[PDB]
């Protein structure tokens, strides 16, 4: 079959310098002149920056003189002037060129860090550069006789050397000086030559830049590019439309900056050959290549020699590289964001009669959004004529179009996002509900996700166009398939404020109250009994239940008992659907446990009676709540009697320490610490005084005299309930808050002794301040450093996706709980969860395998693991997985929204990185800096050091800044010896054995160090135990999973020891590596197969290699990129995400990946 | 100790080497370093502290 | 605020506002990677080719929506395509290889 | 409306390849090829395909079977058509 | 050293030339009309030189041509 010529769909791209003639290919015409536009007739000035002739015609299909105004003329050129009549949209493709005069350097390749026409011919830049600017001759191929090749030579030198030696050798100034230099250049004998010279002497310094040298050349060789090419002698000119002259309002004009510098480089251009035709003098022509040098220097990227200013006006004008660049840091106009068709946006409200699968949507807003499909189906069932009839009728706002609206708005889901979205749930599809008013209602139990107050934020919303979009809203985006937060199986849709206050109010109970001790059939009767007015809502009573269990096999048993239980839970309980027990609404339901009851929910019923009890929940919450008349008055705000008398006797004590200093009996510093603990410890006393008498205080009668029970007092139910408010804030209201802290660090001796339900007198405030703009500033600043961070993470992740399915790996972690030096600061069963088993695991006796290989360790087998004592579990990870590119999703773990295993092909390193970085707003040495350091590897200010190998060590030589230490071994040879400095105090016992990784000083470690010691599951052990510390810390969870692909991303390279294929030291990726060894190990050379060494990466230099240059191209600087992968000539075959999503085209993940695969095997094969 | 690393001797000698420092990689002249030196702090026209 | 169709601006085509007929909502990076967390490609695709930076694809899609048919003939993005003629402006040569 | 798409995900895996299934579907049935396998509530294509998976008679089996035989059908009314093109010889 | 700034690899590259003495000036000049006037002489040696200015003349007459196409006047 013939391949193919013209337009297919094409694969991956390729990036590299560019031949003359390649140059040439592009250009359409030569441009020789500055002129734009005629300036009366605006028409384009022939052979000029804008050009019908070269680019294309002003307007569609119309020749410029006019000759041809018709449609059909299409492929002819006009004999007048040369215009081939075709849409004007070809003035936005079509390129240019312009032949220089003399040569000219490309700014990129003079001076990029590494600069390339400086290292390609090991000659340094100043060299160069002076060179280039008439400033010293260079000798070129100097044949045999008194010169190097490189050498570079002066005035007087150069014409004693021409005068010695006339032929025979060769020396020239200028850019053609450079060309002949590149020219010149023979790589391969470079090549023959440098291997040679690197098997001859034996140096460190000799051989390292030797190899690094060797490689760069062979690099270039294989690129396919020549070196003359960083000489330009063509420069292409772009596109006129893409550099417009177009029109504005008075008549004024506005256009591009390039044509500014482009006719500049013309101009000079043009007016160098003019010199060279009058027969200039050299002072002259030289100056004038100078400045010719300068203009294109200035037009390809400005700013790296004079920074050349426009017209009339001092900001310095903008070039190409830095229309590449973009702006807002690195952005390339995907990154920053996209101004998008159908959408819209509208401050939000609540709408708590909605399910939670819908939200409300204003009518003109459905109206003007659906708008091409409300035109489409007006016409579809013959309402409207024509197309344009549609527009007049909708336009026109005819009644009869609400309900064509209604047709078309049914099942057709929107898409609903707010502003700071962190993780995946910041978009929500929802079922659109037409709503009169121009606020957009959005269900409460979502507004937990979207951390969305009611304040006045504002939420945008989007249509899901294409069928396929409509699908994945509402299979993937949709609110209620997600019911989960992806960071923990924890349920994300828990009832937020006031439902639990309604739940809270519902199910409590006071002492004595109407209906106490009396019983009731069934719950039926009891919401008889209350509503009548004849039993409160909260007593003791006895009621008969009929509880069910499912505990049969995939069956529901029933069993019915007379329960002692309130009216208020007898109630609630019509609510909780089927093989819940009775046991999980009898208690007091705060926030916690009400959550664990959807929870139980929905790891027993499944997914859809977990969402509809929700809802339930939500509506009775919100229902009773409201019936409860909950209020907050001032003298539901209780402060202890005993204040004054606290303050008081915590006054006498600053008074006798006082006195103590008066008489020098305690020293200022010492003092001061006294005089604060005392204030300290006088909080402390007001703050469990009023937290006593503010909780239990109700005290009342039963039958008999008295009792007393937690108190029913407004606030303090608020914040038991778990609703609003907390002890520290409630401990503010009533009794004295706190002792602020000056700005530098300082604490103030004299706390605040009033509080709110006091008044603060001037001071107080005043002080109160500076904590107050300090808590703005501090969490403002750390939104920005969370954002930061994530960023940072999804670029060191991303393209990580679920591939294989089983790589098929006993490999693992050995999973125990966290159990630190109290007890068990988070336990076994929530490490393991949702994992799946290494190997089988024993009961306490064997041959009986509770748990076989591996397995889902779900509910139940975690809980089976729990009925046995099992301490330990050895769990697969991700940071295990012997898949190559990615990850199995055997190695994964099951964690959703949804409860089952980890799809194929879902971008998990996304949404890793996501559920680490929506907490760290919560974050407060300690910390999100500190978990910022940890990720970013590194080595801490005072380390310690470990001991480089087992056995006995011993103290050796002196001091001369480092006391030597050296050690050992039993069997092994002695020879390591570490450098200590000596002024550090050491650990390490002189006389004593120490196992390598032992502490011979002290202080945080390196985990390069516990990477290369301790090994790869010890150091991947030690960083997800210490960010789980810090978030830990704070109360956030996060399960370890994300946390191990971070680390398996920073773990992705490593340096090769032995050899026998490639490279010695080159870092280089362990899947390329183990893939090639494993190959080797095997046919090929029978066993060659090299030995590495793990690296650890810090996730900021991580991100830094990516295959992709496209991909670099967008977060790394953009200049730096795009030069050095231009050199190699490297081929961006795409495979990722960014890239995929920069070119515009299906993620190679998720509903994507179906694709991508079907074209990844396809490729390289039959 | 502020002396030793002082590469001057004269008062023509550091006005060189200011007039260079503000307005480098042209050649220095002794009316030009005056009249710059002059001009910065000690001239009624270019300074006011008010 | 709403939009359908609106005006497009000129040097990159893309959705903007002239009449006070709002320009669309900016669809971030943000929004892009919670749109990669999900599986959803097509409503990403969609995204940022047809409903924004596809000259072709926009109309084409227009057309369709009132066809009653749901489809999208994406095209490539006039950025990239802008972009690389800027690269290629310099002595940079970008090709797109193979089939 | 279809509240869950859960039980459709149970009966095709991936759920990924499910909302692939279900708009091949919704293609055959909205592109007008094709009617429905089950009872139209009002449901548009998008949730009838849906319906359409969760009991259980379509999915990418029986779709490009389905496919596999029209090609046959179709190749079976231009037999004469296409083998009068003897003309190639 | 070199600043860059092309202005002043300029500037000091021409600041090397020395300014001209009144009596240079008349000397280069007279240089220049020496030079000249050879190539003048050395057009009249040459018999194509006078027979093409001949065909030429022949030509203008014939109007085939203007005399400001060949002459711009001779001495007067
Ligand atoms: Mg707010
Ligand atoms: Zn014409
Ligand atoms: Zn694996």
């Amino acid at each position: 079959l013939k391949a193919q010529t013209k337009t297919e769909e094409f694969d991956a791209i390729k990036i590299a310098l560019a031949s003359p003639d390649m140059i040439r290919s592009w250009s359409f015409g030569e441009v020789k002149k500055p002129e734009t536009i005629n300036y009366r007739t605006f028409k384009p000035e022939r052979d000029g920056l804008f050009c019908a002739r070269i680019f294309g015609p002003v307007k569609d299909y119309e020749c410029l003189c006019g000759k041809y105004k018709r449609l059909k003329h299409r492929g002819v050129i006009c004999e007048k002037c040369g215009v081939e009549v075709t849409q004007t949209k070809v003035r936005r493709e079509r390129m240019g060129h312009i032949e220089l005069a003399s040569p000219t350097a490309h700014i990129w390749f003079l001076k990029s860090l590494p600069s390339r026409i400086g290292l390609l011919l090991d000659m340094p830049l100043r060299d160069i550069e002076r060179v280039l600017y008439f400033e010293s001759y260079v000798v070129i191929e100097g044949g045999m006789t008194n010169l190097e090749r490189q050498q570079i030579l002066t005035e007087e030198q150069y014409l004693d050397a021409l005068e010695e030696f006339g032929d025979e050798f060769d020396a020239k100034m200028g850019a053609e000086a450079i060309q002949a230099l590149l020219k010149s250049m023979d790589l391969e004998q470079e090549c023959e030559q440098l291997r040679e010279e690197l098997n001859e002497t034996n140096s460190e310094t000799k051989r390292k830049k030797l190899t690094k040298r060797i490689k760069l050349l062979e690099a270039f060789v294989q690129s396919g590019n020549k070196p003359e090419w960083m000489i330009l002698t063509v420069l292409p000119v772009l596109p006129p439309d893409l550099r417009p002259l177009v029109p504005l309002d008075g008549g004024r004009f506005a256009t591009s900056d390039l044509n500014d510098l482009y006719r500049r480089v013309i101009n000079r251009n043009n007016r160098l050959k003019r010199l060279l035709d009058l027969a200039a003098p050299d002072i002259i022509v030289r100056n004038e290549k100078r400045m010719l040098q300068e203009a294109v220097d200035a037009l390809l990227d400005n700013g790296r020699r004079g920074r050349a200013i426009t017209g009339s006006n001092k900001r310095p004008l903008k070039s190409l590289a830095d229309m590449i660049k973009g702006k807002q840091g690195r952005f390339r106009q995907n990154l920053l964001g996209k101004r998008v068709d159908y959408s819209g946006r509208s401050v939000i409200t609540v709408g708590p009669y909605l399910r939670l699968h819908q939200c409300g949507l204003p009518k003109k807003m459905a109206l003007e959004l659906f708008k091409p499909f409300i035109y489409g189906k007006l016409e579809l069932r013959g309402l409207a004529t024509t197309i344009k009839a549609a527009k007049k009728m909708v336009e026109r706002e005819e009644a009869v179009v609400w309900d064509i609206l209604d047709e078309v708005i049914r099942e057709h889901p929107v898409l609903l996002n707010r502003a700071p979205t962190l993780h995946r749930l910041g978009i929500q599809a929802f079922e659109p509900v037409l709503i009169e008013g121009k606020a957009i209602q959005l269900h409460p139990l979502v507004c937990a996700a979207y951390n969305a107050d009611f304040d006045g934020d504002q939420m945008a919303v989007h249509v899901p166009l294409t069928l396929e979009a409509q699908l994945e809203a509402r299979a993937l985006m949709m609110s209620t398939n997600n019911i989960l937060s992806p960071a923990n199986g924890e349920p994300i849709i828990v009832p937020s404020q006031d439902v639990v206050l309604g739940l809270y109010y519902m199910t409590r109970d006071c002492v004595n109250a109407k209906g106490e001790g009396m019983v009731l059939t069934g719950p039926k009767e009891a919401e008889r009994l209350y509503r009548s007015g004849l039993a409160s809502l909260h007593a003791r009573v006895k009621v008969r239940i009929t509880e069910y269990e499912k505990d049969a096999n995939g069956e529901l048993v029933a069993k019915t008992s007379l329960k002692d239980t309130t009216v208020g839970r007898a109630i609630l309980w019509m609510i909780v659907p089927k093989g819940l027990p009775y046991s999980i609404v009898n208690q007091a339901l705060g926030k916690k446990a009400i959550s664990k009851m959807l929870n139980t929910c929905y790891r027993i019923l499944g997914l859809k009676p977990t969402v509809i009890f929700a809802d339930q929940i939500m509506y009775t919450g919100f229902a009773y709540a409201a019936r409860s008349g909950a209020s907050v008055g001032i003298d539901d705000m209780v402060i202890p009697e005993k204040k004054h008398e606290i303050i008081s006797e915590a006054e006498a004590e600053v008074a006798e320490i006082q006195e103590q200093f008066q008489s020098g009996l305690v020293t200022a510093g010492e003092r001061y610490n006294k005089v604060i603990d005392i204030w300290a410890a006088a909080n402390d006393r007001v703050s469990k005084a009023m937290m006593d008498n503010l909780q239990t205080e109700t005290v009342i009668n039963r039958d008999g005299q008295e009792e007393k029970q937690v108190s029913f007092n407004s606030i303090y139910m608020m914040a038991d309930s778990g609703a609003r408010g907390s002890a520290a804030q409630i401990r503010q209201l009533a009794g004295m808050r706190g002792l602020m802290a000056k700005p530098d660090g300082s604490i103030i001796e004299t706390p605040i002794t009033a509080n709110f339900r006091e008044g603060l007198n001037v001071l107080q405030y005043f002080i109160s301040t500076h904590g107050a703009r300090k808590g703005l500033a501090d969490t403002a600043l750390k939104t920005a450093n969370s954002g930061y961070l994530t960023r940072r993470l999804v670029d060191v992740a991303q393209d990580l996706v679920v591939t294989e399915d089983d790589c098929g790996t006993h490999e693992g972690i050995m999973m125990t709980p966290v159990i630190e030096g109290g007890d068990v600061k988070e336990p076994l069963r929530d490490r393991v969860l949702g994992r799946v088993t290494a190997e089988d695991v024993l009961k306490p006796g064997t041959a009986d395998i509770l748990v076989p290989r591996n397995t889902l360790l779900h509910e139940q087998w975690c809980d089976l693991l729990e009925e046995n004592s099992v301490d330990a579990v050895k769990v697969r990870s991700v940071v295990s997985c012997d898949t190559d590119f990615g990850v199995c999703a055997h190695c994964y773990g099951r964690d959703l929204a949804r409860g089952h295993i980890i799809n194929k092909g879902e971008a998990i390193g996304v949404i890793a990185a996501q559920s680490i970085g929506e907490p760290g707003t919560q974050l407060t040495t300690g910390g999100l800096p500190r978990v910022a350091d940890l990720f970013e590897a590194r080595r801490p200010k005072e380390p310690a050091i470990l001991a480089e190998i087992s056995g006995i060590v011993s103290f050796g030589k002196e001091t001369k800044g480092k006391r030597r230490l050296v050690i050992t071994p039993v069997d092994g040879s002695d020879p390591y010896e570490e450098m200590i400095p000596k002024w550090r105090q050491l650990n390490v016992f002189e006389g004593e054995r120490v196992e390598r990784g032992d502490v011979i000083s002290d202080g945080p470690e390196a985990p390069h160090d516990i990477l290369r010691l301790r090994g790869v599951h010890a150091v991947t052990r030690y960083i997800v135990n210490e960010v789980q510390d810090v978030y830990r810390l704070q109360g956030v969870k996060i399960n370890d999973k994300h946390i191990e692909v971070i680390v398996r991303q920073m773990l992705r390279k490593a340096t090769i020891v032995n050899a026998g294929s490639s490279d010695f030291l080159e870092g280089e990726q362990v899947e390329y590596s183990r893939v090639k060894i494993a190959n080797r190990e095997l046919e090929a050379n029978g066993k060659v197969g090299a030995t590495y060494s793990r690296d650890l990466l810090g996730i900021t230099k991580a991100s830094l290699a990516t295959e992709s240059f496209i991909s670099a191209a967008s977060f790394q600087e953009t200049t730096r990129v795009l030069t050095e992968a231009a050199v190699a000539g490297k081929r961006d075959e795409l495979r990722g995400l960014k890239e995929n999503v920069i070119v515009g085209r299906l993620i190679p993940a998720g509903t994507g990946y179906a694709y991508h695969q079907d074209r990844m095997r396809r490729r390289a094969a039959g | 100790e502020t002396l030793r690393v002082d590469p001057t001797n004269d008062r023509l000698s550091a006005l060189v080497e200011i007039y260079r420092m503000m307005r480098p990689g042209e050649p220095p002249t002794r009316e030009a370093a005056e009249s710059l030196f002059e001009n910065l702090f000690f001239s009624e026209d270019r300074y006011d502290l008010s | 605020h709403a939009r359908s169709t609106g005006s497009y601006s000129l040097v990159t085509q893309q959705p903007l506002g002239g009449k006070a007929q709002f320009g669309g909502q900016r669809f971030g990076e943000m929004e892009v990677w919670a749109l990669e967390a999900y599986g959803a490609a097509y409503t990403l695709q969609e995204m940022l080719t047809v409903k924004s930076d596809d000259v072709n694809g926009r109309t084409k899609m227009y057309k369709n929506i009132v066809d009653g048919n749901h489809q999208m003939e994406p095209g490539m993005p006039e950025s990239f395509n802008v972009l690389l003629k800027e690269i290629r402006s310099l002595g940079i040569n970008i090709e797109l290889e193979d089939e | 409306a279809r509240v869950t798409v859960q039980d459709a995900v149970e009966k095709i895996g991936n759920r990924f390849d499910l909302v692939l299934v279900a708009a091949r579907r919704a293609r055959q049935m909205q592109v007008g090829g094709k009617d429905p396998l089950v009872p139209e509530e009002n449901d548009k294509t998008t949730v009838i395909a849906l319906r359409e998976i969760e009991e259980g008679l379509i999915n990418n089996q029986i779709l490009d079977v389905r496919e596999r035989q029209e090609q046959q059908e179709q190749e079976a009314a231009e037999l004469q058509a296409v083998t009068a093109i003897a003309e190639g010889r | 050293g070199r600043t860059t700034d092309p202005v002043r690899m300029y500037m000091r590259e021409m600041g090397t030339v020395e300014l001209l003495t009144r009596e240079g000036e008349i000397d280069i000049a007279k240089r220049i009309e020496d030079g000249i006037n050879q190539v003048q002489c050395s057009v009249a040696e040459y018999p194509e030189a006078i027979t093409y200015l001949l065909e030429q003349y022949d030509r203008v007459e014939a109007e085939e041509a203007r005399l400001s196409d060949l002459i711009t006047g001779f001495v007067d």
